[PDB]
């Protein structure tokens, strides 16, 4: 439990098209098999001050927000166990800093490169249909001259 | 570990939001239940014995023997705008033997939405007609101006 | 204590990423509940075989762990064969729960279809059809130019 093998295998996610379509969740895979016997225990992760609902693990950190909102990887990500969450609940009211707190351990996820494409990858097909406007241009003139 | 329990995240329903419910229900009978269907549909509150909305079930004849639990999924999205007004959502056991009878053995729930907008797209047609409103006031309200400035003193209309 | 089991539906995210991109199929899990649940079954019973191939035959996962340690697979590499018409028919995800042990029979059906033409003679196909046609372009503006030139 004490993360002696800092296992840190980073990947991404695609998030679909964001900008176009709504399936914007950023969850990225940031793979953890640190020493640690992690059972049957809700691990729990307090990502910028936030708890997210953690189930078979997570481990992939999922950030389900807009990307002109979650245009970042770079999180420091706090995992607490059974006893430290415990500690915690109480320790909030109190205004305690989330390090006060005796924790499980620390990931830090580094994911830059959000969102990675066009807007719009389907109506640009119709404007071929632009370049027939010379064309017609072309007839106009043969009316003229 | 778990135990019978049935559920609803947030109470933040817009208008003619899906609200789903999650039922597991732990078997305290002496034999194992085999639920060959489930009720759940949504209906006018005050009169439920008549079907207005006849949800979609779909058929699940699950097994779990005593003391053990089964969850079972549902959604429905109220087509016909609604608040403040909980259906029915009441649970039989739809148990059978070899007689080929089913024994009801049957609580209630709630559900509630806020109304703002409906439609393909509900805000640009509210906008629309906020804009034809406030056109027809506008112009008629010029009409009248131009109407009198372009008089006397408007004292001898009368 | 409470519900919030499996609900791994598959959406329509991209239908088209790179070219030959092999779909990868990914399981969320939500729950709360302190209980766990045991006999996973991953079976790719609803997939088409004429235009996704599945990595490891006919998927039958059994993982039967409910643990923050890990999971056996849940990034299924279904990998292309051809440019066409692809549709993301279900996935099934079923579990054998140990509390009362009958198939918690449960597949999410979608009909999203999408298409990806060929990438070498969307944007990838659609640019390339567009620019297969080189003289129409040209040679009609080289005759223009070329009668512009020899009239001013």
């Amino acid at each position: 439990e004490a993360c002696v093998e800092p296992q840190i295998t980073p990947s991404y996610y695609t998030t679909s098209d964001a900008v176009i379509s709504t399936e914007t969740v950023f969850i990225v895979e940031i793979s953890l098999t640190c020493k640690n016997r992690v059972q049957n225990m809700a691990l729990y992760a307090d990502v910028s001050g936030k708890q997210f609902p953690v189930t078979r693990g997570q481990y992939q950190v999922s950030w389900s927000l807009d990307h002109k909102s979650a245009h970042a990887g770079t999180y420091e990500v706090r995992f607490f166990d059974e006893e430290s969450y415990s500690l915690l609940r109480k320790a909030q009211r109190n205004n305690e800093d989330v390090s006060v707190i005796p924790p499980l351990f620390t990931v830090s996820v580094d994911h830059r490169g959000t969102w990675n494409p066009w807007v719009s990858t389907e109506v640009l097909a119709a404007a071929i249909g632009l370049v027939i406007y010379y064309l017609a241009f072309s007839a106009k003139s043969h009316i003229q001259a | 570990s778990a135990d019978t329990t049935i559920l609803f995240k947030g109470e933040d329903f817009p208008a003619n939001n899906i609200v789903k419910f999650l039922v597991g229900f732990t078997n305290k009978g002496t034999e194992d239940f085999i639920v060959e269907s489930l009720d759940a549909s949504f209906r006018y509150p005050q009169d439920y014995q008549f079907y207005i909305q006849n949800f979609t079930a779909l058929p699940l004849n699950t097994v779990v023997p005593p003391q053990r639990q089964a969850t079972f999924e549902y959604s429905f999205i109220p087509a016909e705008p609604m608040g403040g007004r909980p259906f029915g959502l009441v649970i039989n056991l739809n148990y059978k033997d070899l007689n080929g009878n089913v024994f009801q053995d049957a609580f209630n729930q709630t559900v509630t939405i806020i109304e703002r907008e409906d439609g393909l797209d509900g805000e640009t047609i509210f906008m629309y007609m906020f804009l034809a409103g406030l056109g027809l006031l506008v112009v008629v309200g010029l009409h009248q101006l131009l109407e009198s400035r372009k008089r006397k003193r408007p004292i001898q209309k009368v | 204590e409470e519900g919030a089991r499996l609900l791994a539906s598959k959406s329509l995210l991209n239908r088209y990423a790179v070219e030959g991109r092999d779909l990868t199929l990914q399981y969320n899990i939500y729950n709360v509940g302190s209980s766990a649940a045991l006999d996973v079954e991953l079976s790719d019973d609803s997939f088409p075989p004429e235009d996704f191939g599945i990595v490891s035959g006919m998927l039958n996962v059994k993982w039967d762990r409910i643990a923050p340690a890990s999971n056996v697979s849940h990034t299924v590499v279904l990998r292309p064969l051809k440019a066409g018409y692809f549709n993301f028919t279900s996935a099934t995800v079923t579990y054998l729960a140990q509390e009362d042990g009958p198939v918690v029979i449960g597949f999410t059906s979608a009909p999203g279809q999408g298409g990806i033409l060929a990438q070498r003679e969307h944007f990838l196909d659609w640019a390339a059809f567009g620019v297969m046609t080189l003289p129409s372009i040209g040679v009609p503006l080289l005759l223009w130019y070329s009668s512009k030139r020899k009239y001013d």
